[PDB]
């Protein structure tokens, strides 16, 4: 499998928020109807709600 | 409503009611057209679970 893909974002920035970082979907998204996510420390582990995805 | 709110107190017991919720269909009242099913789809945090919803 293809390894994962670096993004980086700055330390106590005056904003605005939320801040974009990349945008991440399915190539197949037009073969049928799906919606996004995401999981791990830094949304629903800890520290939570730290990162957020358009569904 | 498209997002609703409640409010419940901590340390409450379990079974406790959080909210009711109203939905309408627009064909005729009490046929198969209008007869309806209510199910959580997730949660913020995903995991632990603590709340639930009758069909």
């Amino acid at each position: 499998r293809w390894a994962p893909i670096p993004c980086s974002m700055l330390e106590n920035s005056l904003g605005p928020f939320p801040l974009f970082l990349q945008q991440v979907q399915s190539d197949t998204a037009q073969n049928y109807t799906i919606y996004y996510s995401i999981r791990g420390p830094g949304v629903d582990q800890e520290p939570r709600n730290l990162f957020y995805v358009e569904r | 409503e498209e997002t609703y709110t409640f409010t419940i107190f901590e340390n409450c017991r379990v079974g406790t009611t959080v909210g009711q919720v109203c939905a309408t269909d627009k064909d005729e009242p009490d046929t198969m057209h209008t007869r309806l099913k209510y199910s959580i789809i997730g949660q913020v945090p995903p995991s632990p679970t603590l709340f639930s919803m009758h069909p």
